[PDB]
């Protein structure tokens, strides 16, 4: 599971 | 969950104001079976209270169904990020939300 600021 | 659509418009150097979270394409996304409780692979980990997405009504927990007309229910994390990035300063999103 990855997370990215958009 | 209930569907809603948000159209986000930002300036060049700001973000849309949310953090996206979900499985990378290296997991077996071909086996992902949406359910009412987990209807899509990617969801909102946080939404900046000062930002564009907050003003459009998006909140933590919302699941991302479509990005600029492309269904992303069964799409891996980096690929969805790329679809968002390619839209530049405008993002038409469809999500499903608890409210």
């Amino acid at each position: 599971i990855e997370s990215t600021e958009i | 969950y209930f569907q809603s659509v948000a159209i986000l418009q930002k300036r060049d150097h700001e973000g849309f104001g949310f953090v996206l979270r979900g499985a990378k394409a290296e997991t077996p996304i071909e086996e992902f079976t949406p359910t009412p409780a987990f209807p899509a692979l990617q969801y909102l980990e946080s939404v900046d209270v000062e930002g564009v997405a907050w003003k459009a009504g998006l909140r933590t927990g919302d699941f991302l169904i479509e990005v600029n007309g492309v269904n992303v229910v069964k799409v891996g994390h980096k690929q969805v990020v790329g679809l968002i990035r390619q839209g530049g300063n405008r993002l038409v999103m469809k999500v499903v939300s608890v409210t």
